[PDB]
């Protein structure tokens, strides 16, 4: 998955989110045209697959011919009352993809937090099944502390959780950020 | 430099595909424009993410019209799948089987018709170049080179791009991707039916189909972007969120949202250790019942989510379910009510 936040210099805007799912997708390349083949048919639930432990099928996503599989992916485009865009938002990164998403808005709206801060700020996840809340390798302890002593399970992600890629409107105009858990970097003028 | 700018931004996930975005934009293109010339682009630099063989959803707004619209183009099961089709993780995960009908280029397409102000060659052009010249290979795609190395080594006709001497390109080493700028190229030139049902159409068939897939000529002619008029949008303060509903996961950002947004977190909410540590036990405890509802969704052209949704985006049902989270204790799994059927 990939995510991108565009707003052009007359105010409109386009937040996207693309997918092949998996890295590499299907693993089929075509020798001839090049194109890697998505492999978004394991996001649909199976009667027959059993993904986690006591996790059950989701009858309401299973295969049928011309439907859609559920997707994470939540491009977000905000608005302030004034019709002017104020924040261009998304993320990759599978079932974290919409935590990840209402990080960087809590992390900017709530919190305080310029849009650099709030792509860079370290991240938590729970989906509830699995049970574990998985936190990334730098978070405040003193928040490690706070979800143990009122027992969560939580575990240390190996990697990262998620990528994000953000614009925020202030006062000097368009503020830009993309996520260094990836190595992106924004443009513009 | 800083990355605050006084007319226009593009955040993407590789530096040079920004600048592509940028360029377009400074070139006269809309944001859609801009959007696009920038996809394209992140379908080389980072392959292993998004491409022409997968799907998307874009969200745009209108600061003229003050309108928000949703392009969804994410692929659908090809017309012969069927609910039992697999029975392996791996089944669904690899091979030709595993591939659902690309949407990219259709959404690209229905994007540009609706938005575009560049001719859609110029939208190819620099990917094209790029992908013929070879680039760099940056921190992402290297960390995913690597994450998968034996299959990508295992594999002749994925080694064939992604190796040198046999071993995955690692980080600052050069990738070129040259049937892909040809294939780049043809699109640029021939439009998005060359993909759908023209001069690409046959050999993606055959090269699924070897693959043991089951995607059909038919599939491609038959399939659409489609044109959401009116997408989700929760009300926060005074700003309005636009995002996908189901089969995107709008519905559980927005529920998530609004479950917390009458906690009024503000900078206070994270001063102090004490108040940190409740504002993330809150934020967990959130996702937990935003999760639980979830596994309700489903494609709404297949599956009925109406009220499932209107509960998933109403204030009084967040309200309900914020009023069940313990300040000092999270709880077991069923507590939080998670459904499979309605
Ligand atoms: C899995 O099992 C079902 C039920 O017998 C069968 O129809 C299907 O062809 C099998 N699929 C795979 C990919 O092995
Ligand atoms: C927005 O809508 C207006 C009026 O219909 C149109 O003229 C303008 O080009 C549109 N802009 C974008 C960026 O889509
Ligand atoms: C192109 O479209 C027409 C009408 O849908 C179809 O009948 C024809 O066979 C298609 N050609 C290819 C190459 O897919
Ligand atoms: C939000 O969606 C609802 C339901 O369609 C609708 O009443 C309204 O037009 C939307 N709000 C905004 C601010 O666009
Ligand atoms: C929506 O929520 C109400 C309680 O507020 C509940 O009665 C009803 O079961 C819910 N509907 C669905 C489809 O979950
Ligand atoms: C999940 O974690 C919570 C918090 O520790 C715990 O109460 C519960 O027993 C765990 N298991 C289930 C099945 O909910
Ligand atoms: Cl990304
Ligand atoms: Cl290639
Ligand atoms: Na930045």
């Amino acid at each position: 998955t990939a995510h991108l936040s565009v707003v052009a210099e007359d105010g409109s805007a386009v937040s996207a989110t693309s997918t092949i799912n998996l890295y590499f997708g299907s693993k089929v390349r075509s020798p001839v045209s090049g194109i890697l083949f998505n492999n978004e048919m394991d996001d649909f639930s199976s009667p027959s697959i059993t993904n986690e432990f006591g996790v059950p099928p989701s009858p309401a996503n299973f295969i049928q011919p011309g439907k859609q599989p559920l997707s994470s992916m939540c491009p977000t485009i905000m608005v302030g009352q004034d019709g002017q865009v104020r924040m261009v938002v998304g993320a990759a990164g599978g079932t974290q993809i919409t935590t990840a998403t209402a990080l960087a808005i809590i992390y900017n709206l709530w919190f305080g937090y310029d849009v650099k801060r709030a792509v860079e700020e370290p991240r938590l996840h729970n989906q509830l099944l699995p049970n574990v809340t998985t936190v990334e390798r730098n978070i405040d302890q003193a928040v490690t502390a706070a979800l143990e002593t009122r027992h969560h399970h939580t575990q240390i992600a190996s990697t990262f959780i998620a990528v994000v890629q953000a614009i925020v409107r202030t006062a000097g105009g368009w503020a830009a950020a993309s996520d260094s858990r990836k190595g992106g970097e924004p443009a513009g003028y | 430099d800083n990355h605050v700018y006084t007319r226009a931004a593009v955040a993407a996930d590789a530096k040079q595909c920004s600048k592509i975005g940028r360029d377009a934009l400074r070139d006269g293109g809309s944001a859609v424009d801009a959007a696009i010339a920038a996809l394209l682009c992140v379908g080389l630099m980072n392959a292993h993410s998004m491409g022409i063989g997968g799907g998307l959803f874009l969200t745009i707004y209108n600061s003229t019209t003050r309108k928000a619209e949703v392009i969804n183009a994410r692929e659908v099961a090809p017309r012969l799948a069927f609910a039992t089709m697999f029975n392996s993780s791996e089944q669904s995960q690899k091979g030709g089987l595993s591939v659902a009908v690309p949407g990219e280029i259709r959404g690209y397409e229905l994007a540009h018709q609706r938005h575009g102000r560049l001719p859609w060659a110029r939208l190819f052009q620099p990917s094209i170049q790029l992908a013929r010249q070879g680039f760099p290979v940056g921190k992402g795609l290297a960390a995913a080179l690597e994450n998968k190395r034996t299959v990508i080594e295992q594999q002749p006709v994925l080694c064939e791009v992604f190796c040198r001497d046999r071993k995955v390109l690692r980080e600052g080493e050069r990738l070129t991707l040259p049937q892909l700028a040809d294939t780049y190229e043809t699109l640029a030139i021939e439009g998005a039916q060359a993909f759908y049902n023209g001069s690409l159409t046959a050999q993606i068939v055959k090269d699924i189909q070897a693959a043991g897939g089951i995607v059909t000529a038919e599939d491609l002619n038959n399939y659409r972007a489609e044109l959401i008029e009116h997408p989700l949008n929760i009300s926060l303060g005074d700003a309005v969120l636009y995002m996908p509903s189901a089969p995107l996961s709008g519905p559980v950002l927005a529920l998530i949202l609004n479950i917390l947004k009458g906690y009024n977190f503000s900078r206070e909410s994270v001063e102090s250790p004490e108040q940190k540590g409740l504002t993330y036990h809150r934020i967990v405890e959130a996702f937990r019942f935003a999760y639980a509802k979830r596994t309700l969704l489903g494609d709404p052209k297949f599956v009925d989510v109406t009220e499932v949704v209107r509960n998933m985006t109403s204030e009084f049902f967040a309200a309900q379910l914020r009023a069940q989270i313990s300040d000092d204790t999270t709880h077991p799994i069923s507590y939080y009510k998670p459904e499979f059927y309605t």
